[PDB]
RNA sequence: AUUAAGAGGGACGGCCGGGGGCAUUCGUAUUGCGCCGCUAGAGGUGAAAUUCUUGGACCGGCGCAAGACGGACCAGAGCGAAAGCAUUUGCCAAGAAUGUUUUCAUUAAUCAAGAACGAACCGACCGGCGAUGCGGCGGCGUUAUUCCCAUGACCCGCCGGGCAGCUUC
C-alpha cells in the first residue's frame, strides 16, 4: 500500500543516465 | 495535446477560495478569493461571489496556454464539518462555462482518524 | 580478549625494536672506531696565512667541494688543528634506525683563523670547504680508513661533508661525517635574519664594485645556513634533558622514523627526517600533549594527531619558551619560508628546506594512519608500519620532466633571481616550489594532491668534480587523480561582466573562450577533447603540458606522462581511444531492454519473477567487451530447415560469439513435479515454449535447447536459462537403507545452487560496486589478462579474480581506493605476492553487510578448520564459512607459481614505468617463458577465431565473415565455437591422466605439455590404468610404460589441420 | 567427448571370437574407401548435429510427462484404497492420508 | 486400617487471552517553527465585534520539532478478584479451561476481627432448542502445503467449563 524513501546514495549524474535517454555554444569576442 | 493544471477549490462556510498550481502544486499561477469581488462580508460565501472569483481566475490560465484542469475539493476538516461549502458548486460550474477543460476530480478534505 | 590484544601489540613493538635497534657488541665495536678518528684528526699539518683565491697549494688528487663560481673572494686562509672534537647527532641519544647507521662529528673552528666578515659572499663556506679539503687529503692515505668519500650534509650543495668507513670487516657497519663547525658565539645571531642580506648584489653578478640600486635583497636560506653550524651543540644538550631520561620516548621516535621510511619522506634535499619529530615530540613535551609517562606506541599516536591536524604553512609554532618585546616575529618567517617551526632561538627556522607540497602529503599520510589507529582491527600495526608505500604504487599517474637544464630556462621565464642569488646556484630546488603551486591551482577540480620527488643526496669520491645541478638525478611529480571532477571535460571560469573574468583570461590564454548555456549565461569557458573515458582521464595531461608551456617556457617535448601505457593490453590491435566501458555499457542497456520485454511477455503459463544475469560482460569484467555482428550469408552455407548457419570445409574459422547467461524464475506453484528427472522435462518445454512467444511478438530470432534459449537481440546473443526454486532440494533427497530418508549436500546439488542462486548475486554485487569506482572494471581486466598470459589461466575461475580486483576497492588501508588502471594493476601484484594464504582468508566486504564481531568469529573458524579449506580461501557476506569460488581453485603447485611470477614481474614494471625515458617493451611481463614445458604444440592461426587478442599483435587477418555494415540479421549465427578449446578438452580427457596442459585463451598459438613424473615410473598391470600404457620387458617382468611415441602422433591426429608442427624436447 | 574406451563386441559364433584373437594386423582405420573425419572437419559436422529440432523436442518431453502422469495417478489411486484398511496380524500403516496429523521421518523433524 | 469422592492440593502435555510489568516501535490528525511561490485580505457570526496581516496574514509545496491519541477492523466477542484492559516487536513472572489408567489422601465450606487492592416477585428452579469462545474426540468430502518456520482453512456429529438469549418445570 505504500513505500517510503529514507537514505539516498549520493548524486551521481551517471546513474540517471541510464534512465533518462554541455560544452554550449560559441560566442565573438568583441 | 492540452497543457494541464492543477486547482484547488477550498469551500468554507465562511469564504470560498480558486487556487490554480503546476502539476507539482509548488508554483502559484493564479489565486482569487471570494472576498476580492463582493464588498461585503456578508456574501463572501455566496455562489455569485465564487462564480465572479472563478472566471477571473479561468481567463487568466488561457493567456498563459493553460487548456485543462485538474480539480482538488477540500473542505474545512480537521474537527469541524466535511462539507463543500456553497461556493464549490458555482466556482466548478463557472470553470466550465468558461471554455476549461476538466480532468479528474478529487477531493482532498482532511479527515482525522483520531478524535480530539 | 582486550589484554591478549594489547599484549599482542606489545609484542609486536618489541620485536619491530629489536630488529631496527643495534647490539651491544656493535656499540664497542664503534665506540672503538671513532676513538681511532679522534686519534687522528687531531694530529694534522698547519699551513701558512694564504689568500683564499691561492689554492695552488693544494696538491693534485683532491679538488675544492664547491664550485666556487664567482671566484672573486676578500680573505685569508689559515689551516689549524681542530681546537674541540665533540660526537654530536642521534647516535649518544640513543634513536638509530638499523639500515643505516651514522656518526657525526663536530669540528669547532680556532677563533684565530677565521675573520670577522666572514659570514658575507661565502667566505665562511670558501674557507669550511679547503678546511675539509685539507683533512680529506691528509686522512686518504690512512689504512685505517676502507672508503673515504666526499657528500652534502644537511641537503646543502654549498655544504661539502667527509665521510670515512672502516676496511675489510664491518666495512657496512658505520659511517661517519665530518662536520666543521664555527666557534660557540663566532657569529651575531641578529646578522642572520631572513630579512637582512649577507651577499652582495656587485659582488654576485655585477662588475661594478659599488653600483648604486635597489637596497640590497634578503638572504634567509644562507641566513639559515651559517646560523645552522652554530646550533650543533645546542640541540643534543636540550635532548638529553627532555629524551633522554624517559624510555619510551625513544620507542615513539625510532617508530616514527620507520613511519618516515615506509613512506619515503625522510631522504632527500628537503624531507621530513627523524631530526625534526625529535623536535616535533619535545614541543609536544613543552605542551601538555605528551607527557614522560606513555609508552612508545602512544607517541606515535600522539605526534600523528598533530601532524593531521595542524598546518604549519599559516600557522607556525615556536619551542622558544621565552616571549621578549624583542624578538623575531613569526610573520616575517611566513614571508620567507614556506614553512615556519621555531627553535629557542628565533632565527633558527629548522626546517626552511622542506617545501609545502612535501608537508601536505605528509599531512595527507597522516590522516590516513589515524583513521587505521582509531579503527580497531586485527593486522592494523602490519599496515601501518610494515607496507611499503612507493610513490609508483601510491598515485594513480606519475610525471617525469627529463632535462633539467630546461628547468634553468623556468627560471628566466619567471621572476627568481633573488631567489637565485640566495641559494647560490642551485635553479632546480628554486622553480620546484613555484612550479607545484602554479600546477595546483590550475588541477584545483581534478586532483586531490600533488607531490614531487626529491632529489637524492650525492656521493663523490676524492680528485673528482662536484656534481652539477643538472646531473643531480631526475624530477618526478606523482598526481592523485580526484575521481568526482573527471567525467566533466570543461574548466568553469567566471561570467564576462564582472571582472575576475579578465583574471581567468590571463590564466588561461588563448585557450579561453567565450560560452554560452541553456541556463542562460555567457562565460568564460576552456573545452578540451576527450572522448571516452579514458581519454577523460588523461586530461591532466593536456592541462600541465598547456600550463608548463605558457607560463614556464617549458616544452610538450621536455614532458613525459606515464598515464595508461597498460591500456594498449586490453585494447584492440589499434584502437587507443578507448579501453572498452563504452562497449560494455551498449551491452548492459541490451540487457536491460531483453529483461524488460521478458517484464511482460504475454501467453506463458507462469509469470515472470526475476530475471537475473550471470555473465562477466554484465559486471564489466570481460577483458575483451563484445560487439554487436552481422553474419555474411556467402561465408557460411545454410541449412534451411532451421535459420542457423553453420562454418564452411573451405573458409577459415568463423568469428567467435558467446552467448551470455541469463537466469530467470517463473512463478511460484504446486503443479511442478517432485521427481528429478521430470523436472528437467518440464523446463525443457518452457524453453520452447518461451523461444516460440518471444519470436512471435517481438520477431526474434531463437533456438531452443533442452538447458537453454539463444536469442539474438540487437546483435547481441543471450543464453536464457529458466530455474526451478525447489529443484536443488528435490536433488538432496537421499533415502537411506535404514528406511529413513534425509537431506544431504550433492555435487549436483552444489553445482546447480553455484550456477543459479550463487552466480547472480555476485554478478549483481560488482555490478553496483563499478558505480561507485569507474576504474574497477579496468583493473580487473588487466589482472586476468595477466594471469591468462602466463598460461596459469586453467586453475582459476574468472569469478576468483574478480573478488580480488574488488578487495583493492574495498579495503585499500594503506593506500586510497584506486583511479586508474596501472595503479590497481600493481597492486594487485603486491597482494599476491606479499599476502599469507596459509594462515589468512581475503576479507571482501561488499556493501558492508559485516562487522568486526562477525570477522573475528570467521576468523577464529578458519584456523580452527584450516585443512578442510582448499589452499586459497575467500570469504564474501554472501558466502561464508566456505569459498565456492575456490573449492576447484588453484592446486598448491600453481598458486605458489603465480606468486613466483608475480614477485619476479612487479620489481621490472615499476622500473619500466619510472624510468624517465619511455618503457621500451610494456609487453615484457605479458610472455611466457617457454622453457621448462617437455612438448609444445604449435597452431595455425588461420582457425584461431581469437587471434586478435594476442599481446603481440599479428598486423595481418583473416576474412571471419562479418558484416561492416550494422543493421538486423535474420538468421542464427555460429555460437561458441572455436577449435582450440575444442581441441583442449579433448586433450585433458585422453591424457589428462599423464599430462598438463597449459594455453593462452586470449590469442595463444602454443601449448605446453607437462609429463606427470609418476605417471612415467613403471607400474604393474592394473586395468584401470591401461589408458595409453604400455608393456615393458627390460626387467623380466610385465610392467607399464606411457607410449610416449603413440602420445605424439596423438597430438597430430587429433586437431588435423589445426595442430602446424609438433616438437618435443628431452 | 570420447577419449580411451573398451570395446565388448558381439560375433555370430564363437568361430568368429577365435579369429578375432588369431588376427594379426595394422588394422588401419581410416582408407580410401572409408574415410574417417577427424579435426575441423568433424567438429563442423558435430555442430551441424548439435542443432536440435523443436518438434522432435517437444513430442518426447510430451510423451515423458503423458507417462509421468499415468504412473502417479495409479499410486494416488493405490494409497486411497489402501488408506485404513487393516491387515492381518492387526497392523494398521501410519499415513498423512488420515485426518490427525502425523510425526514425518525426516532427520530434521526427529532432532527438533 | 481400606478406597481414591462428578470433595480438595500438586505435577505433567499442547494450547489460549485489549490480564500485568519493563523496553522498543509505527501511524494520521493538530499545533508551532524554517524556506520557496503568489498577492489584500484572512478568521468569526443570525449580524457583527475581539484577533492576524505589505516587516507577507490566509492559501499551495517541502522538511523539522513538541503534546496527546491508537479510528475504520471492533462483536453484547475475549481477559482480570473488582476497579478495569486495544499500534509493532523483544523479555520477565502469573493464570483459566481442556487432556491425563500421574501424585498426596480429608488436607474442606462459610466467616465478625484483621490484611491486600480499590473509577473520577423470589428461590442451587429438573431440563430443551439454537448460535457463540476455548480445549479435546471422530468423520464422506473440498482447499493448501511445509529445508527452516510450520502441520492449517471449510463442513458434519460428540463431550466439557464460560459469555449471553428464547423457553419451560
Ligand atoms: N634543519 C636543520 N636545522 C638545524 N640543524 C639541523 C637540521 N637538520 C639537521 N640538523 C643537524 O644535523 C646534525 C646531524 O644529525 P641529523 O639531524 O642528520 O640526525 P641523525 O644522527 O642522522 O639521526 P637519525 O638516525 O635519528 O635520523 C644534527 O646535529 C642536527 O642538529
Ligand atoms: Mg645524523
Ligand atoms: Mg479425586
Ligand atoms: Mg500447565
Ligand atoms: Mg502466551
Ligand atoms: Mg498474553
Ligand atoms: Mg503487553
Ligand atoms: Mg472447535
Amino acid at each position: 500500500r505504500k513505500v517510503k524513501m529514507l537514505k539516498k546514495p549520493k548524486f551521481e549524474l551517471g546513474k540517471l543516465m541510464e534512465l533518462h535517454g554541455e560544452t554550449g555554444a560559441k560566442v565573438e569576442r568583441a | 495535446e492540452n497543457v494541464f493544471g492543477v486547482c484547488h477549490i477550498f469551500a468554507s462556510f465562511n469564504d470560498t477560495f480558486v487556487h490554480v498550481t503546476d502539476l507539482s502544486g509548488k508554483e502559484t499561477i493564479c489565486r482569487v478569493t471570494g472576498g476580492m469581488k463582493v464588498k461585503a462580508d456578508r456574501d463572501e460565501s455566496s455562489p455569485y461571489a465564487a462564480m465572479l472569483a472563478a472566471q477571473d481566475v479561468a481567463q487568466r490560465c488561457k493567456e498563459l496556454g493553460i487548456t485543462a484542469l485538474h480539480i482538488k475539493l477540500r473542505a474545512t476538516g480537521g474537527n469541524r464539518t466535511k462539507t463543500p461549502g456553497p461556493g464549490a458548486q458555482s466556482a466548478l460550474r463557472a470553470l466550465a462555462r468558461s471554455g476549461m477543460k476538466i480532468g479528474r476530480i478529487e477531493d482532498v478534505t482532511p479527515i482525522p482518524s483520531d478524535s480530539t | 580478549e582486550i589484554l591478549f590484544h594489547s599484549s599482542l601489540l606489545r609484542l609486536q613493538v618489541e620485536e619491530l625494536l629489536k630488529e631496527v635497534r643495534l647490539s651491544e657488541k656493535k656499540k664497542d665495536r664503534i665506540d672503538a672506531f671513532l676513538r681511532e678518528v679522534n686519534q687522528r684528526v687531531v694530529r694534522v699539518p698547519s699551513v701558512p696565512e694564504t689568500e683564499l683565491t691561492d689554492q695552488a697549494w693544494l696538491p693534485a688528487g683532491v679538488r675544492v667541494p664547491l664550485h666556487q663560481v664567482p671566484y672573486a673572494v676578500k680573505g685569508c686562509f689559515r689551516f689549524l688543528p681542530p681546537a674541540q672534537v665533540t660526537v654530536v647527532g642521534s647516535y649518544l641519544l640513543g634513536t638509530c634506525i638499523r639500515p643505516d647507521i651514522n656518526v657525526d662529528v663536530a669540528l669547532t673552528m680556532p677563533r684565530e683563523i677565521l675573520q670577522d666578515k666572514d659570514g658575507l659572499n661565502q667566505r665562511y663556506f670558501r674557507k669550511r670547504a679547503l678546511y675539509l679539503a685539507h683533512l680529506a687529503h691528509h686522512l686518504a692515505q690512512d689504512p685505517l680508513f676502507g672508503s673515504v668519500c666526499f657528500s652534502y650534509t644537511n641537503g646543502c650543495h654549498l655544504k661539502p661533508s667527509l665521510l670515512l668507513r672502516p676496511r675489510g670487516k664491518d666495512e657496512r657497519l658505520v659511517t661517519v661525517r665530518l662536520h666543521p663547525c664555527p666557534p660557540p658565539d663566532f657569529f651575531r645571531p641578529c646578522r642572520l635574519l631572513p630579512t637582512k642580506n649577507n651577499v652582495r648584489s656587485a659582488w654576485y653578478r655585477g662588475q661594478s664594485p659599488a653600483g648604486d640600486g635597489s637596497p640590497e635583497p634578503p638572504t634567509p636560506r644562507y641566513n639559515t645556513w651559517v646560523l645552522q653550524d652554530t646550533v650543533l651543540e645546542s640541540h643534543l644538550q636540550l635532548l638529553s634533558t627532555i629524551l633522554s631520561s624517559a624510555q619510551g620516548l625513544k620507542d615513539g621516535v625510532a617508530l616514527l622514523k620507520v613511519w618516515l621510511r615506509q613512506r619515503e619522506l625522510d631522504k632527500g634535499q628537503g624531507g621530513f627526517t627523524g631530526f625534526l619529530v625529535s623536535m616535533l615530540v619535545v614541543f609536544l613535551v613543552s605542551t601538555r600533549k605528551i607527557h614522560t609517562t606513555m609508552s612508545g606506541y602512544q607517541v606515535l599516536r600522539s605526534v600523528l594527531q598533530f601532524l593531521a591536524t595542524t598546518d604549519l604553512t599559516v600557522n607556525g609554532i615556536s619551542l622558544c619558551l621565552s616571549s621578549d618585546p624583542s624578538l623575531p616575529a613569526l610573520a616575517d618567517f611566513h614571508q620567507a619560508f614556506s614553512v615556519v617551526f621555531l627553535d629557542s632561538s628565533g632565527h633558527l627556522n629548522l626546517c626552511a628546506d622542506v617545501t609545502a607540497s612535501t608537508y601536505h602529503q605528509v599531512q595527507h599520510e597522516a590522516r590516513l594512519s589515524m583513521m587505521l589507529l582509531d579503527s580497531r582491527a586485527d593486522d592494523g600495526f602490519h599496515l601501518l608500519l610494515m607496507t611499503p608505500k612507493p610513490m609508483i604504487r601510491a598515485f594513480d599517474h606519475v610525471l617525469h620532466l627529463r632535462p633539467l637544464s630546461r628547468l634553468q630556462a623556468a627560471c628566466h621565464r619567471l621572476k627568481l633571481w633573488p631567489e637565485l642569488q640566495d641559494n647560490g646556484g642551485d635553479y632546480v630546488s628554486a622553480a620546484l616550489g613555484p612550479l607545484t603551486t602554479l600546477l595546483e591551482q590550475g588541477l584545483g577540480a581534478r586532483l586531490n594532491l600533488l607531490a614531487h620527488s626529491r632529489p637524492p643526496v650525492p656521493e663523490w669520491d676524492i680528485s673528482q668534480d662536484p656534481p652539477k645541478h643538472k646531473d643531480s638525478g631526475t624530477l618526478t611529480l606523482g598526481l592523485l587523480l580526484r575521481p568526482e571532477g573527471l567525467t566533466s571535460v570543461l574548466e568553469l571560469g567566471p561570467e564576462a561582466d564582472q571582472p575576475e573574468a579578465a583574471k581567468f583570461r590571463q590564466f588561461w590564454g588563448s585557450r579561453s573562450e567565450l560560452r554560452r548555456f541553456q541556463d542562460g549565461a555567457i562565460r568564460e569557458a576552456v573545452v578540451w577533447e576527450a572522448a571516452s573515458m579514458s581519454q577523460k582521464r588523461l586530461i591532466p595531461h593536456q592541462v600541465v603540458t598547456h600550463l608548463l608551456a605558457l607560463h614556464a617556457d617549458i616544452p610538450e617535448t621536455c614532458v613525459h606522462y606515464v598515464g595508461g601505457p597498460l591500456d594498449a593490453l586490453i585494447q584492440g590491435l589499434k584502437e587507443t581511444s578507448s579501453t572498452g566501458e563504452e562497449a560494455l555499457v551498449a551491452a548492459v542497456r541490451c540487457y536491460d531492454d531483453l529483461s524488460r520485454l521478458l517484464w511482460g511477455l504475454e501467453g506463458l503459463p507462469l509469470t515472470v519473477s526475476a530475471v537475473q544475469g550471470a555473465h562477466p560482460v554484465l559486471r564489466y569484467t570481460e577483458v575483451f567487451p563484445p560487439t554487436p555482428v552481422r553474419p555474411a550469408f556467402s561465408f557460411y552455407e545454410t541449412l534451411r530447415e532451421r535459420s542457423s548457419l553453420l562454418p564452411r570445409l573451405d573458409k577459415p574459422c568463423p568469428a567467435y560469439v558467446e552467448p551470455m547467461t541469463v537466469v530467470c524464475h517463473l512463478e511460484g506453484s504446486g503443479q511442478w513435479p517432485q521427481d528429478a528427472e521430470a523436472v528437467q522435462r518440464v523446463r525443457a518445454a518452457f524453453q520452447l515454449r518461451l523461444a516460440e512467444l518471444l519470436t512471435q511478438q517481438h520477431g526474434l530470432q531463437c533456438r531452443a535447447t533442452a538447458t537453454h534459449t539463444d536469442v539474438l537481440k540487437d546483435g547481441f546473443v543471450f543464453r536464457i536459462r529458466v530455474a526451478y526454486q525447489r529443484e536443488p532440494q528435490i536433488l538432496k533427497e537421499v533415502q537411506s537403507p535404514e528406511g529413513m530418508i534425509s537431506l544431504r549436500d550433492t555435487a549436483a546439488s552444489l553445482r546447480l545452487e553455484r550456477d543459479t542462486r550463487q552466480l547472480p548475486l555476485l554478478t549483481s554485487a560488482l555490478h553496483g560496486l563499478q558505480q561507485q569506482h569507474p576504474a574497477f572494471s579496468g583493473v580487473a581486466r588487466l589482472a586476468k589478462r595477466w594471469v591468462r598470459a602466463q598460461l596459469l589461466g586453467e586453475g582459476f575461475a574468472d569469478e576468483s579474480l574478480d573478488l580480488v580486483a574488488a578487495a583493492l576497492f574495498l579495503h585499500p588501508e594503506p593506500f586510497t581506493p584506486p583511479s586508474s588502471p596501472q595503479v590497481g594493476f600493481l597492486r594487485f601484484l603486491f597482494l599476491v605476492s606479499t599476502f599469507d594464504w596459509k594462515n589468512n582468508p581475503l576479507f571482501v566486504n561488499l556493501n558492508n553487510e559485516l562487522t568486526v564481531e562477525e570477522q573475528v568469529e570467521i576468523r577464529s573458524g578458519f584456523l580452527a578448520a584450516r585443512a578442510q579449506l582448499p589452499v586459497m580461501v575467500i570469504v564474501t557476506p554472501q558466502d561464508r564459512k566456505n569459498s565456492v569460488w575456490t573449492q576447484d581453485g588453484p592446486s598448491a603447485q600453481i598458486l605458489q607459481q603465480l606468486v613466483v611470477l608475480a614477485a619476479e614481474a612487479l620489481p621490472m614494471l615499476e622500473k619500466q614505468l619510472m624510468d624517465p625515458r619511455g618503457p621500451g617493451d610494456i609487453r615484457t611481463v605479458f610472455r611466457p617463458p617457454l622453457d621448462i614445458y617437455d612438448v609444445l604444440i604449435r597452431l595455425s592461426p588461420r582457425h584461431i577465431p581469437r587471434h586478435r587478442q594476442a599481446v603481440d599483435s599479428p598486423a595481418a587477418s583473416f576474412c571471419r565473415g562479418l558484416l561492416s555494415q550494422p543493421g538486423p540479421s535474420s538468421l542464427m549465427p555460429v555460437l561458441g565455437y572455436d577449435p582450440p578449446q575444442l581441441y583442449l578438452t579433448q586433450l585433458r580427457e585422453a591424457f589428462g591422466d599423464l599430462a598438463l596442459f597449459f594455453y593462452d585463451q586470449h590469442g595463444g598459438e602454443v601449448i605446453g605439455v607437462l609429463w606427470k613424473p609418476t605417471s612415467f615410473q613403471p607400474q604393474p598391470f592394473k586395468a584401470s590404468s591401461t589408458k595409453g600404457r604400455m608393456v615393458m620387458s627390460r626387467g623380466g617382468e610385465l610392467v607399464m610404460v606411457p607410449n610416449v611415441e603413440a602420445i605424439l602422433e596423438d597430438f597430430a591426429v587429433l586437431g588435423e589441420g589445426l595442430v602446424q608442427t609438433v616438437e618435443a624436447r628431452s | 567427448v570420447p577419449g580411451f574406451q573398451v570395446a565388448y563386441v558381439v560375433f555370430q559364433k564363437p568361430s568368429g571370437v577365435s579369429a578375432a584373437l588369431a588376427l594379426k594386423g595394422p588394422l588401419l582405420v581410416s582408407t580410401e574407401s572409408h574415410p574417417v573425419k577427424s579435426g575441423i572437419h568433424k567438429w563442423i559436422s558435430d555442430y551441424a548435429d548439435s542443432v536440435p529440432d523443436p518438434e522432435a523436442l517437444r513430442v518426447e518431453v510430451d510423451t515423458f510427462m503423458e507417462a509421468y502422469d499415468q504412473k502417479i495417478a495409479e499410486e494416488e489411486a493405490k494409497a486411497k484404497e489402501e488408506e485404513g484398511v487393516p491387515d492381518e496380524e492387526g497392523w494398521v500403516k501410519v499415513t498423512r492420508r488420515g485426518r490427525r496429523p502425523v510425526l514425518p521421518r525426516t532427520e530434521a523433524a526427529s532432532l527438533r
